RNA sequence: GGGAAGCCUACCUCAAGAUAAGAUUUCCCUAGGACUUUAUGUCCUCUAAAGAGCCGUUCGAGACUAGGACGUUGAUAGGUU
RNA sequence: CCACAAGUCGAGCAGGUACGAAAGUAGGUCUUAGUGAUCCGGUGGUUCUGUAUGGAAGGGCCAUCGCUCAACGGAUAAAAG
RNA sequence: UAAGUUCCGACCUGCACGAAUGGCAUAAUGAUGGCGGCGCUGUCUCCAGCAGAGGCUCAGUGAAAUCGAAAUCGCUGUGAAGAUGCAGUGUACCCGCGGCUAGACGGAAAGACCCCGUGAACCUUUACUGCAGCUUGACACUGAACUUUGAUUGAGGUUCUAACUCUGUCCCGUGAUCCGGGACGAGGACCGUGUCUGGUGGGUAGUUUGACUGGGGCGGUCUCCUCCUAAAGAGUAA
RNA sequence: AUAGCACUCUGCAAACACGAAAGUGGACGUAUAGGGUGUGAUGCCUGCCCGGUGCUGGAAGGUUAAUUGAUGGGGUUAGCG
RNA sequence: GCUAAAACUAUGUGCCGAAGCUGCGGAUGUAUACUUUGUAUACGUGGUAGGGGAGCGUUCUGUAAGCCGAUGAAGGUGUGUUGAGAAGCAUGCUGGAGGUAUCAGAAGUGCGAAUGCUGACGUGAGUAACGACAAAACGGGUGAAAAACCCGUUCGCCGAAAGACCAAGGGUUCCAGUCCAACGUUAAUCGGGGCUGGGUGAGUCGACCCCUAAGGCGAGGCCGAAAGGCGUAGUCGAUGGGA
RNA sequence: GAACCCACUGUCGUUGAAAAGCCAGGGGAUGACUUGUGGAUAGGGGUGAAAGGCUAAUCAAGCCUGGUGAUAGCUGGUUCU
RNA sequence: GUCAAGUAAUUAAGUGCAUGUGGUGGAUGCCUUGGCAGUCAGAGGCGAUGAAAGACGUGAUAGCCUGCGAAAAGCUCCGGGGAGGCGGCAAAUAUCCUUUGAUCCGGAGAUGUCUGAAUGGGGGAACCCACCUACUUUAAGGUAGGUAUUGCAACAUGAAUACAUAGUGUUGCAAGGCGAACGAGGGGAAGUGAAACAUCUCAGUACCCUUAGGAAAAGAAAUCAAUUGAGAUUCCCUCAGUAGCGGCGAGCGAACGGGGAUCAGCCCAUUAAGUUAUGUGUGUUUUAGUGGAACGCUCUGGGAAGUGCGAACGUAGAGGGUGAUAUUCCCGUACACGAAAGGGCACACAUAAUGAUGACGAGUAGGGCGAGGCACGUGAAACCUUGUCUGAAUAUGGGGGGACCAUCCUCCAAGGCUAAAUACUCCUGACUGACCGAUAGUGAACCAGUACCGUGAGGGAAAGGCGAAAAGAACCCCUGUGAGGGGAGUGAAAUAGAUCCUGAAACCGCAUGCAUACAAGCAGUGGGAGCACCUUCGUGGUGUGACUGCGUACCUUUUGUAUAAUGGGUCAGCGACUUAUAUUCAGUAGCGAGGUUAACCGUAUAGGGGAGCCGUAGAGAAAUCGAGUCUUAAUAGGGCG
């Protein structure tokens, strides 16, 4: 804090409490008495204990029915509606979608629409997994996330 | 997340003034002082809870004695007569009976004299 | 029975807030309605006594007070002789 | 026996020994005081170590030496008003 | 002096005067210390009256220190041992104003005396340990000739100039008591400086200067063995 | 503090003081001058002690620094075995 | 207050007397059995320094593009009600735009004390005091209002300063009109107060200028780890010399 | 003995008119005198007719800012169930 | 009717409690053109062509702020844009400007007073006094230029002193000063810890001084290693709190080796890599800008973005505003375009310079004395630096491998240049936050380094909110044409009325109900009559509380406190066990005789990375052995296992 070099008055005599600076934590407008600095908020997760929640998440998901299978999943043009329309009749339409490779036309006509995330395989992580109602991934991910082992 | 403490701190500061409604001076107007005030009423409360019950035993030995007295004997006597009697009843109902109907008090006097003979 | 500058009286002053608030002499006030909470009851109307005080002139009374004298039916103060 | 660090008694086994004819006795003195940790160095030994290798210097281990550190569990090698 | 622990003079068993940390005196001087007298007085016996300025009342403005909260009496006792607040008891209708200072261990300043803290500062010294300063010798800057003498070497003496010195004279830069260069003169291998080294060193600096203890200091004590205290096992304090 | 007194140092590039040095005060002075120390007009005066500490002058015996480096003792190995 | 006691000694019947014991209702800890439990039995539940266990509330992140909200959020103020407690819930009034379940996650997470810090406001108390004891009185004027302002008639005080000037220092306080909230230790129509507009005229007064003292700086220069110290020639510097 | 410079006694004042004064007396007043302006000396330093006095109401080591949040075996405080 | 005795009701000067309604004060809640911490990308200077910082001036009205400079809220040119504008506090008015293109935005020019390195001399900063040359005026001037010091170079001149030299002058070129952090170098503490203190620590830290660059420094072995291997420098992880150092105290603390980041070498006289300027060409980026989709009805309401119903866009559902909460109202956003002119960077070529006074390293290596640095305090002390005194060999030579010798291995000092990986933030742009929300966050959200304090260095505040819109209250009344208020009017609301959102507490009034003037104390508590209002009429609710039993506050510190022992005048707001790293134990989860990665790479919480660490064996000082091992002559005994 600015300022508070010297001693505010005598330790004697005065008849006031003994005062050293006046950016006395005690003080208003004093110092903080536990001030802060960044923190790294980072957490060690076992590579075993990573693997194995992703496979307990999506075993789960397989079990209460919120992981649906496609054999194909793609969009002719970069297009908002004949994506909502696929989602529609697929009956996904608040949906985490996963795919082998993210085309181009897909991540367009997915970037506007509320509740919608497209993912390659490799990017899937446990709170996205979790958070969307429903996971929409087609065949070809799914062999890629097995040969990951979960 | 820097916490401001006003709105608890104030909630409590006038639960206890509300509670220290009706005392003199500054034991219903300042913190500092109506809060002694309210912990010495309730050290008050938990001592005469235990002291209540000897004062109106007190006070129901006090009007059988002078029931038996106006039949003829004192209170100890009485009590004598009466457990030998094998009478039971207390001595909280004994005294009503002696407050409110005189007739009454005579039969157990006479009872108890009757034991005691 | 006697027996001390000692005690209670006796002498002087204060004293009924002595809430046990004492006593004596003299003086003053005696009208109508309504109502319900039928009672030293509540609203109206009419009455305002014997006295006390405010105010003024003041004091040999006085910090302020209190106390005393007087206010035209008058010598209370100042003046005048 | 004992907070620790320490202190005390000890049958018995092996080797060498002294005195006894021998069974045996002897690991200081009738006993309980006659005392000083650690660090740092000195001396005698040693089948240990040895900064490229062979040595050596230095270090380690065993035995032993130097404090009235007496404020005697000893704050410094070194200090009065 | 009626009465004199002070004063003046004298006496000399000076606890513990004494001759430049001066001795004994001394005219004058001192808002200097002690003692006495005249005059004078409210200093006093013993205070009285009067004048001004406050105090008091009215109108206007308007502080202070303090303050746990108060429905804030006396006495005797009790009790963290000196009570408005506890016990017993006595007295006491409610509220101001002018005065007063016996109490509220009244207000004021985290006691300055005393002790403690392995606190502080400054001062002293024949406390400890450094350093500045002063001083000694060796090596370097540092050279040339003769000579004499000690146990191959050391030491000494006398000359010289060329290193070096001059807060001496003259010339020039230059309008200049600085400085620089030049010419002399007086010194001269000395003095002086660098490195190393012995001595001295409260001049300066950092520090130390024990504990127990019927307060602390002074005195005594501080480790080990024997007896008693020690209450018939062990242990047990001053 | 003082006029007066005494001791002592200082031969001039003075002693002494300031400064790291250059330099500056002393002093544009020169022992009848300058610094340090004590005493304190004036009158009469100022006794004894050099064992201690200090200062001044001797002495060249004992002790002692750096420097110098005579001897002696080890380490290593060509070689001999 | 007590004397064939309400004293003392001895004996005997009763009774009073505690948060002790018993009775009735409730909570909680431990153990034993019910061969899940949350039901019975037995034994426990005074506590400083401490150790252990279980929770309430506050701010922020996700859950949350969800849910509540102008048909009224947060906050403030009453009332009622619930639990063993920290606390919760509902609602009248005020208020006028935010608030946020559940379950997880992070902490500037809880105040009465530290002669604690900041602001506000009490007690003392309408008490002390209103700053040289040179001194005031009356008539008229203006004004909402006059002891204090203006005019007039008297009285008193200073007069080696309480009068008149200069330098230093200050900076508009000078003059006029206008205003009285705050400032003026009272009131004020007055003011060194607010606002608006004016006012300082030099060859001779002073400064500037020429000159130098103490002292300062200092080309080169000498000295010093650096910064820098001193100093020559010079150049500044009045409190002094020059129409 | 006035001005001027001091500060010996007493009363008052002590939340003062005043963080050192007023009043009545008092000392020096041609000198080692008082005073204006402008300069020099800077913190273990300066200056001191010497009291540890003075060095901006501060002095047995000035003030300011940094080391610095010095250390404190000491005192105080430490917040819901 | 009189008297007597007994016994009710009746007062409030004032006070207490409760409730209602106010005042003061500014808490709380909500809010923010202000702060705090970062990420990515740039950039890393300004100045004699006069800087940073200032003084003064400049407007129709002109106080402050902003802009600008006597050409003075501004002038010229080019580009953009297309209906308004004459900067803000800060309204209002007048003069006006503008589709013949204003204001405004970007680029390039012109002007640019005085002080300040300040540089013509001086000086108390913003002032005083000058000289020379050219042109111009006729009077006591004007315009333009030049006039500091030091260093270097050229030219001229020139002493003692004969040549010379010193010295002196002119011209040309350059430098000085300021400013964050990081770099390099010259000096260098103490508080503290060691439970005292001197060696030691703190620590080469704080501070002072000099001086660069976008980075700097270092750098290509007279280096390590010890299977005869590696191969310049710099930075990170590990090795390892190990080996060692140490009043062997407190503490200090490596290296070898391994894994990563980045990779680069080139020269000593015909002279290299590289670097810097200038010019040209290409590429890229930057300084204004243009277009940019799609909503209606209904209900509540002052106001719709909210309710209900049904539509449309989406490569646009980022964000902000609009009278309450908006994809479709406005500004924007995705996307698609855009430059007269100027700037930055990269590459290539061309010309300079520089590298480069240096050609294999002698007063050097080594040595004696005293110190300093190495984790290493004189230690068995190698190695590096040097103040002082000395002093080689020079490839058949020399340095090192921690006293020293021999043998082996390895390198070539006394000459140089060199990018990257690394350090930082006064600045510029974009984006972000389990960061603050007016006692917080910068000292400063507001005319703040201000007011104020001090001689000075220096210290250093307080202070945000009417309303959607001023629609900021015409007019009437009281009053002094004051202040203030009551009406009226505006507004959804005026108890939103100007220091104006909400309006808490301490503290201070007024009104109503009950109690209270014969009674002694922490002010309550357990009982309990009466009164007033309400009422579900009671065995009820609210307020009060005669009379009565009991009862000496709280905190701290103590053997022990009502203590006359400490602290607190009261309220509101703030105020004290944290953070990082290491380690041990407990709980919980994964894996399990195994467990786990670190730095780092990585469109990045994934996936790679096995160096390293812990566990799986102990004994001994150690060599050594090993389910054993040490001690010993011992296979005995015994200690650790
Ligand atoms: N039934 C009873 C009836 C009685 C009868 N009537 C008689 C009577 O008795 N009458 C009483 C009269 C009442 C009272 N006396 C009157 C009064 O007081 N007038 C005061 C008049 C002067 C006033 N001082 C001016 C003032 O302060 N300006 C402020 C100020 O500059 C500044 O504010 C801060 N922060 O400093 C700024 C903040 O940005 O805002 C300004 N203002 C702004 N307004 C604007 C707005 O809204 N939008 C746009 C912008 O223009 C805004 N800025």
């Amino acid at each position: 804090v600015s300022g508070g070099g010297k001693k505010p008055f005598r330790q004697k005599g005065t008849g006031r409490a003994r005062a050293g600076s006046i950016r006395s934590p005690i003080w208003v407008g004093g110092g903080k008495t536990f001030a802060a600095r960044p923190q790294d908020w980072s957490q060690k997760v076992n590579r075993k204990m990573y693997r194995g929640a992703m496979q307990c998440i999506l075993a789960e998901l397989v079990r209460q029915d919120r992981l649906v299978l496609v054999e194909e999943f793609a969009v002719a043009a970069p297009k908002t509606k004949e994506l909502l329309a696929k989602l529609n009749d697929l009956n996904a339409a608040r949906a985490l979608i996963v795919t082998d490779a993210v085309d181009e036309n897909l991540y367009l006509a997915a970037r506007n629409l509320p509740h919608v995330d497209v993912v390659d395989a490799t990017a899937i992580d446990p709170v996205s997994l979790i958070a969307f109602d429903k996971v929409v991934m087609s065949v070809a991910a799914a062999k890629k996330i097995e040969v990951e082992l979960g | 997340a820097r916490v401001k403490r006003g709105v608890v701190a104030h909630r409590r500061h006038k639960k206890i003034l509300a509670r220290a409604k009706g005392y003199y001076g500054a034991r219903s107007r300042v913190y500092r002082v109506a809060f002694q005030a309210v912990i010495k009423a309730g050290q008050y409360a938990y001592r005469d809870r235990r002291q209540k019950k000897r004062q109106f035993r007190a006070l129901w030995i006090a009007r059988i004695n002078a029931g038996a007295r106006q039949n003829g004997l004192s209170y100890s006597r009485m009590i004598d007569g009466l457990k030998k009697a094998q009478v039971i009843i207390d001595r909280r109902v004994l005294a009503d009976i002696a407050m409110h109907d005189a007739v009454a008090f005579a039969a157990l006097a006479e009872k108890a004299k009757g034991a005691l003979a």
